[PDB]
């Protein structure tokens, strides 16, 4: 049964982890994706007047 | 691209001076005739 707890250990050791740190990744998701926006429109918006 | 964005300083830096050149030797056509029209206005007052 400990072995059993063990098995749970698995998903009580959070398995979770994934979506914790996928969490502050989807954050540096945006902070990039933002700025990918921002490389073609820092392009755009700096010319021409 | 940073590099590419350094590039762009001097890319839009000498259009910049492009552009004006363009007008800075545009001038020099103009401004010879300015010197006629006013120099022949003259020499026609003196003239009557």
């Amino acid at each position: 049964q400990q072995m059993k707890k063990l098995e749970e250990e698995s998903r009580k050791a959070i398995q979770i982890a994934e979506n914790s740190r996928k969490a502050d990744l989807d954050f540096i998701d945006q902070e990039l994706q933002k700025k990918r926006a921002n490389d073609n429109k820092f392009i755009a918006s700096k010319m021409e007047e | 691209e940073e590099d590419r964005d350094n590039a762009l300083i001097q890319q839009w830096r000498v259009e910049d001076t492009e552009m004006r050149l363009r007008r800075e030797t545009l001038k020099q056509k103009k401004l010879q005739d300015l010197y006629k029209y006013e120099e022949e206005n003259e020499k026609k007052l003196i003239e009557a």
